[PDB]
């Protein structure tokens, strides 16, 4: 499709809306121009969703509890408020870890204060204090507690900070209050920021005056990898084959001690910019630790990233970098040789959260595929700035896409594959469009790194080329 | 590394030596992990009676609940009405969760909207969200009805749904005659089943309260059926099939079976099937109203009895042999239709199966959980099979319900070693299956973690999970199954007996050790 | 020793120390048993390619066949006719076995008589056994028809069934008009499916050969359906259901679904349901005859074509998506009835399930066995699912059939690593699953012993059995299942994908070792 | 029911039959009189079955391969002839054993010569010789081969004895020809006798000139226990606790060496008289070994048997006998205390093969139950002699009962429980009569000995008292 055709498509879709929604949505839809450097000339983002339009977005509690805190394995995270939020988010996100669940690790469990009417009427702070004691009794190997506020906490005027300070002092325990109520912000995004500031204020400085950890010049942290299907492990392996020491993973398979040790590293490696840029900037300000963005999706981006990272160190790391690249060359080349002919020329539309809608484009291109549309639930304009140069000319961009818009765009554009989430998957399959989950990896993965690219390729092929897709039309018409 | 011919996903990739070594280095260098001996010691302690006592003393902490929040049920209820959009007034994060939860269970689209209230609404309330949200939803998704519930933000700030909807109509945001039934659904009262009851009663009121003067009980010759919160497609289907076989006129009020099972034929259908507005408007003209799941339909029952003047029969959920018999006999009485030959034979085929399978079921011990009506029907059928339902857990159960179940247990010798638990969660249930080990658990997918824990103690302590209930996320298409009626009983029986025989085969598969009892015929 | 409140049956009684020590003493004292190291050495050898080569060179020895003998199929065929007694002329030992074999699979009574020929009949033949057998059977069990087959003794001594039956009527042992169709059913030709073909053709000839003068093709506006040897009740039922939904007039010729599923209501029903004599007599007046399982209905086909002048369509068994589509389209063409909306939607629901489950099915490797039509239909559906049917074993298959399956495999990239074996048994299959290990076996209960053998090599080499076929003796009520049509495909898909997910859960259940991948949601 | 009523029941039932069958069947039905010791005054047995009447009987191959030879665990038994017989009998009988199946033990496997038309026309002796070599190649740890003839072998004139001798000599292997074709005799019975004579002629004399066996005064053999569900093991344990040494078990869990060692024992203990009296008489004639009948069903019979067996030995065994009885007293007493009140007065009808129809009566009586009818498929008058004294006055006896008779007798008698086989089970369940399989033990057992009595009691109770039996009548009919 040409620019003019995509613009026409946008106008046609917007016709269904009442005027206020139409005028708003027009600002969140654009036709890409890779020359443009300032996306605030092209698209508005990180605004409230329009009522009634079936946004795909979540809330700040999802961004804090579900995304940043929840993966930290040796802490207990309390979903504080009524029972719903913790139950729907229990083990939904595949932030993998090694541990003994219920004993020294707690990720897939749902701890909650299960608010009842009396807690709403009279407040939940006494409940919370009693709950903390019960956690200590029944889960003695926990290494800290977080309190993930749900909608009612701030609305009723509870003071979880006081409970956290008092109990944390009484028990000599890190207890982190997190004001991630879902009424805050407009999406998951503000939950990330809130969560980063809670790490800063309650965890990260614990060892500021401790000189016992033996640092090395090659110490790094992986910042913003939540280890979906093991993604962070298949990244870490490469960083360490290159001669680095990965002191911490934030927060997939993450432990509280590795967070506390992070201020000792030489370089913060940021994968998810959206969720962790806040704490990365903080660490540069306070500890002088530099940070850099990287991308481990597909061989082109992974090789480029390994080289750029190695260039921050000495010649010995650069030499190991080239060794790593040479080791994996035949492996990814064999993946390309097998799968690229099966996928060449196929067109994909993506819709994901805050990073992957741009970050996976190189991996698709490594299989000869074209990303013809992409968009994000909760990105900011700094993410769109990074996106416009990664997307082709005249491709479609959508911020906080409505269900209606996404369906209508797909009907016109007729992509060969869609990559999005669980609320989208079954719609597009019934339309006869191969669909891959690009949050949960459709229970597959990892997708990061060289070992991840093999699985990614296998998965796009198994789905796009599956025999089921030729069968949707009954042969009697 | 990967070999291109046999690519490894996370399992078993991370068992390769290089990944194992890496993970050991991560642990040792940076995780400051408790020593394995201390992990083992604490694990062993969590399997004990001492630990169980402390666990059952909890007053403030809940761990691994077996319930959800009201608006989930309101959404499911709403989905059962023709061309109806569920609409939850409040915070959008809730709706992403409700949709995903049902998406995972049904493996189907689940349509629901929010009106996206933010912090700014704490000053002035959500009236403007309702006005624009109703207008936007109607224009964009073209429903014929919008069924409104609430999230907990909206409940805490005190938004008056009735007034907000009225003002929306007054100011022209949606047409005066466009149906917008509503219910307050606070997550901090009851559970998801309470949300279903509230939503249903609000829809029933919307279509009938002001029009009662022309209604005559019995004049349409039908029986209304209210299913409650139901997540097996085979359950809506079997009730419709039985009533049709009997020649009974009926109206199933809230019927999502079409919209939760659309064909993959190249189009997406946002709406399919469902109870019509005409059916809800005519409902007071039925002979009577039967509640399939009375223990979460108490508000509905009060409305149906007090306003429609229907003499709602005292029937248990139609699960198992006795309660399916009772349901059919009552339906026969109300409608004047005899129980036909087809259903009598189906009943006799269930009884045949019971006689064929009784020897392997006899005395088998189960832990089980779920919503109150499902749980009590499962208990009753297990007693009918000669099984012992020893740990009966209903997190969202109440005292009156518990007394009813205790009375069912007293009517049978197979109830003698059973206890009913209310307000207890799956971390409580975990203790019970260690301290008073049953043969199997019957429960939802959250049970898999209990089975995992029990195997860790040892193979001889493992309690296998049999997946019946909601949600089931780790198997495919079990939502197609049936638990009600003789068909449901046949399905449950077959599942139980073959679970028993599968485990026995596992236990006797050891060459020259236990395979003396690895019988070809059982 | 026993503890009275927890009595132990053989498993686990004989694991008590006193029994273990006793068994060790028996072995060491008296059994002169090969040393355990030698047993282990020989076991390991039986898993090798070298052993497989020797195994596949067998010409005289058969081990663990996957077939039975002709009269078993004649008996099943005969049971499908109204008030019909299967009667096997020859030796009574055979009938005790036929009855028990089906009793164990259906968990139902199976009525069949013998005329109890003994050694004395080698002088003089079995004519008197037939005369008194027919008289006695008619008087005692009051059938409306007696359908006569043979055991191998009767075939070897050369008894002329036709002449013996005629003489029985000539001499007044049974009435001239009483129906006594017959077929020779030698156990040393073909298999049980051949006996079904032979019996059916005998019954068809009995009612039609001499009355062809008044028959006009198409005059009754029905399609005849011949199911063949079929041991899933759901398969008779689905075919009848689909034809009824389509408004197609039909006659299902041999229909045992009622007699193999009588209710337990206080009486024994020796006969129930079945094809009527009127239906067989009127069958030549149908539009056509469809063979559900054409690869074992060749003799029937020749009679239907040559005598009834029906143009029997070339249709595969209606298994999986494409072949169900073809069956419906052909039935639509013959009958003039359009394919109704209900079946179109059912189809699309299967397709939906395929899209939902494809990622776990993709690339999964299967070994499988059974009768030729069942096996080819399973192969076809596996290819439709993106699975690889790598070892395809049909002990009773033929060269023409093998060529047909090899063609089906060639039409799909998922057939590339597949081989079809005919004349080979389950000891051959055991080798294949060791040397070219698949993910699962799909087969009958005799497969359990292969799974046992594979686990003995190691957990990593274990090949779990998925039970689909005949006989299934170690699970209860699987004979109620369906494999035909969209319903059958939905059932097979669900069974396969959940077998996969069960095994994945077992492999990922290890605390801190493999449970990183023990996902709640799959 | 009185004698006159039972007599008139028999007459009524026989009215359905044509004259020739009526006259025959009258002779096989009787009303018991325990005064009688010559059953040839009251019932005819071991005659041909009447054609067309649905006998429950099997054939001589069942009696030889299925019953006597099949259980011998370290031999390979060939079902020689077409494919049916070996397939229907594969693993149907629960003759338990310890071994490594397919390697050193072969019981649940089906070895066959799968006769085709060319084998019938030209004979199977060349196939048999080739088959033997293939067995030796693929199953090198087999300790011998038997050839179980199916109907066609003798009919076509094959010479399996020549093949067995020639191949046995060539391979230094015991290869046993068994002429158990199903055309022979009238039932399973002649198969036992055939099989016994085959053991005599081809196996039992192998060690006649070998003196190496370390014999003791306390050496016995269990003759005629096929270890159904482990029955022989729960008998053996008691004999050995009493101080005896069980050199052999014929043939449940039996090995070829233990059969060959049997002529070295001091006493043969016969459980199944019908099946193994032949070889027991042979051993007394040739080796001077005495034999005695015993009964291990229920505590009364088991105690009596232990005492009678011990009385054949010395004071040390008699003393151990009373120790065994004292040990188990509290165990069986507790079984009686629990289950007898649940079963007292209940009436049972039995129909089984050659032993159990009389042998289990005492065990029923130990639970307060009454056996009101019993009968056998293939017993001889010597079995009926032993039965009339065990049964009550005016009870019903049936030899080679027809399906019709059995149903009609049950309709009149209305027993509380029936104990019979797989071909009977589902009939009587549909009639609302609790049914226990008394061949296969309904996949339960053992039933022999003290440990077996507990399981027997459990089982009769679980079935007779099951809640399903109150549910056959729809509440609307
Ligand atoms: S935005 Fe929670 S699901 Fe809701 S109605 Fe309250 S219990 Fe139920 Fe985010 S924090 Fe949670 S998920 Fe919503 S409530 Fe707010
Ligand atoms: S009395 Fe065998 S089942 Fe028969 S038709 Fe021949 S193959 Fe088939 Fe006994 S020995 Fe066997 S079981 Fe019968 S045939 Fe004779
Ligand atoms: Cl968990
Ligand atoms: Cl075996
Ligand atoms: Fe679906
Ligand atoms: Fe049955």
């Amino acid at each position: 499709m040409s620019r003019e055709e995509v613009e026409s498509l946008i106008q046609e879709v917007l016709e269904v809306y009442p005027e206020k929604a139409r005028k708003d949505r027009n600002k969140h839809l654009a036709v890409n121009d890779p020359a443009v450097t300032q996306s605030k000339k092209c698209i508005i983002s990180n605004k409230k969703s329009q009522p009634g339009l079936m946004t795909i977005r979540g809330c700040a509690y999802a961004g804090s509890k579900g995304v940043v805190w929840g993966p930290i394995k040796d802490m207990i995270h309390i979903s504080h408020g009524p029972v719903g939020c913790g139950q729907y988010s229990r083990a939904g996100r595949r932030n993998y870890y090694i541990g003994t669940t219920g004993v020294n690790a707690f990720v897939t469990m749902n701890f909650t204060s299960d608010f009842q009417e009396k807690d709403i009427v009279f407040g939940g702070d006494k409940k919370l204090a009693k709950l903390i004691d019960e956690v200590e009794t029944l889960f003695p190997l926990n290494k800290g507690i977080s309190v993930q506020s749900e909608c009612p906490i701030g609305l009723i005027g509870d003071d979880i900070e006081s409970v956290s300070k008092v109990k944390g002092a009484e028990l000599s325990k890190t207890i982190v209050p997190v004001r991630c109520e879902g009424f805050r912000g407009v999406s998951q995004s503000l939950g990330h920021h809130i969560a980063n500031d809670a790490v800063r204020d309650w965890v990260l400085g614990k060892r500021d005056e401790d000189t016992t950890f033996a640092s090395t010049p090659y110490d790094v942290a992986i910042i913003g990898d939540y280890n979906i299907g093991g993604d962070a492990w298949s990244s870490r392996i490469l960083l360490e084959e290159m001669g680095l020491r990965c002191v911490a993973q934030w927060s997939g398979d993450g432990s509280i001690s590795e967070i506390e040790l992070t201020p000792k590293v030489k370089l913060n490696l940021v994968h998810c910019y959206r969720s962790m840029n806040y704490i990365s900037r903080h660490m540069e300000e306070k500890y002088g630790i530099p940070w850099m963005e990287y991308n481990f999706f597909g061989p082109t981006k992974t090789i480029e990233s390994l080289r750029a990272i190695a260039a921050k160190f000495d010649e010995s790391i650069q030499k190991k970098c080239e060794e790593v690249i040479a080791k994996y060359k035949p492996e990814w080349e064999a993946v390309v040789a097998k799968y690229r002919p099966r996928l060449e020329g196929k067109r994909v539309m993506l819709y994901i959260g805050g990073l992957r809608p741009r970050h996976v484009i190189g991996a698709y291109e490594d299989l000869g595929m074209e990303v013809v549309g992409t968009g994000y639930e909760f990105a900011h304009n700094d993410d769109y700035d990074r996106t416009m140069k990664e997307m082709g000319d005249s491709t479609l961009l959508y911020d906080d896409v409505t269900g209606y818009e996404f369906e209508e765009f797909v009907k016109r554009i007729k992509p060969d594959l869609i990559g999005s989430g669980i609320k989208e998957k079954f719609i597009f399959q019934k339309m006869g469009i191969p669909f891959r989950q690009m949050h949960s990896w459709d229970y597959s993965g990892p997708y990061h790194g060289f070992d991840g690219f093999a699985i990614f390729a296998r998965d796009m092929d198994m789905t796009l080329n599956n025999p089921c897709w030729k069968k949707l039309q009954a042969p009697w018409e | 590394s990967q070999q291109v011919d046999k690519i490894k996903a996370s399992y078993p990739l991370f068992l390769d030596q290089d990944y194992k070594d890496m993970l050991a280095k991560k642990r040792d260098g940076f995780e400051e992990k408790y020593p394995q001996d201390k992990i083992d010691e604490v694990f062993q302690w969590t399997t004990t009676k001492e630990y169980q006592e402390l666990n059952f003393q909890r007053e403030a902490l809940t761990v691994n609940p077996a319930k959800a929040c009201q608006p989930l049920g309101a959404v499911l209820c709403a989905l059962g009405f023709e061309k109806t959009m569920p609409y939850v007034h409040g915070s959008q994060g809730c709706v992403a969760y409700f949709r995903s939860y049902f998406n995972r269970h049904f493996r189907e689209p689940v349509s629901c909207v929010s009106d996206s209230m933010t912090e700014d609404a704490a000053v002035f309330g959500g009236q403007q969200n309702m006005k624009d949200g109703l207008q936007n939803c109607k224009a964009t998704y073209k429903p014929d009805m919008i069924a409104v519930s609430t999230t907990c933000m909206a409940e805490v700030i005190g938004d008056d749904l009735n007034a907000f909807i009225n003002n929306s109509k007054k100011e022209g945001f949606i047409p005066d005659e466009f149906p917008v039934p509503f219910a307050h659904t606070p997550s901090f009262v009851g559970s998801h089943v309470t949300g279903w009851d509230n939503m249903f009663e609000g829809i029933a009121r919307y279509f009938t309260l002001k029009s009662m003067d022309d209604k005559v009980v019995g004049s349409n010759k039908k029986i209304n059926i209210v299913p409650g919160f139901e997540t097996y497609l085979g359950n809506f289907r079997v009730i419709k099939r039985m009533l049709s076989e009997m020649g009974v006129g009926y109206s199933l009020l809230s019927d999502p079976e079409e919209v939760l099972d659309t064909p993959a034929d190249g189009q997406f259908r946002m709406y399919a099937g469902g109870t019509t507005q005409e059916e809800m408007k005519d409902a007071p003209n039925a002979l009577n109203t039967v509640l399939l799941q009375p223990w979460h339909l108490e508000k509905t029952k009060k409305f149906v009895e007090g306003t429609w003047k229907h003499e709602v029969p005292k029937l248990n959920i139609p699960m198992g042999l006795d309660w399916t018999d009772e349901f059919l006999m009552k339906v026969s009485e109300i409608s004047g239709q005899p129980i036909p030959a087809s259903l009598t034979k189906e009943r006799g085929r269930l009884v045949d199966m019971m006689t064929d399978s009784h020897t392997w079921l006899h005395g088998k011990r189960f832990a089980l959980w779920g919503d109150p009506d499902f749980v009590m029907g499962l208990v009753k059928f297990l007693l009918e099979l000669g099984c012992e339902p020893v740990h009966i857990l209903c997190h969202n159960g109440n005292k009156r319900w518990k007394k009813a179940v205790d009375a069912i247990l007293a009517a049978s010798p197979y109830g003698k070693n059973a206890t009913v638990y209310i307000g207890k969660d799956l971390w409580h249930l975990r203790s019970l299956v260690f301290t008073d080990k049953p043969d199997f658990m019957i429960g939802n997918s959250y049970g898999k973690f209990i089975q995992r824990d029990t195997l860790h103690k040892g193979k001889e302590f493992e309690v296998p999970l049999i997946r019946i209930g909601f949600p089931i996320f780790d198997r495919h298409h079990l939502h197609r199954s049936t638990t009600l009626g003789y068909e449901g009983a046949m399905q449950i029986l077959t599942t139980l007996v073959n679970s028993i025989l599968e485990r026995l085969d596992e236990e006797t598969r050891g060459m020259q050790a236990t395979d003396y009892n690895h019988d070809l015929v059982r």
